[PDB]
């Protein structure tokens, strides 16, 4: 996942 | 206290679980796993947020686990460190  | 959750209402795991009512059908991780890791649904895409640190995660990939992504991105979160 990626951090926003 | 000396720490404070970004979202006190989402303090409750049951409240986090309810937030996944409209979790999208393509999003492969379960509400159960996500809520257990402190995460609730923001209502946008597959984007979730931690009630404790306030970190936000999106674009989940096959093989991702909720806790390991939470700890990798937000290692200083009190929920991560209290586990
Ligand atoms: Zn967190």
């Amino acid at each position: 996942a990626i951090a926003v | 206290g000396t720490i404070y959750p970004r979202n006190p209402a989402m303090y409750s795991e049951e409240a986090r679980l309810k937030s996944f009512q409209n979790w999208p059908d393509y999003a492969h991780l379960t509400p159960r796993e996500l809520a257990s890791a402190g995460l609730y649904y923001t209502g946008i895409g597959d984007q979730v947020q931690c009630f404790a640190c306030g970190g936000k995660l999106k674009n989940w990939e096959p093989g991702d686990r909720a806790w390991s992504e939470h700890r990798r991105h937000f290692p200083n979160c009190f929920f991560v460190l209290g586990r």
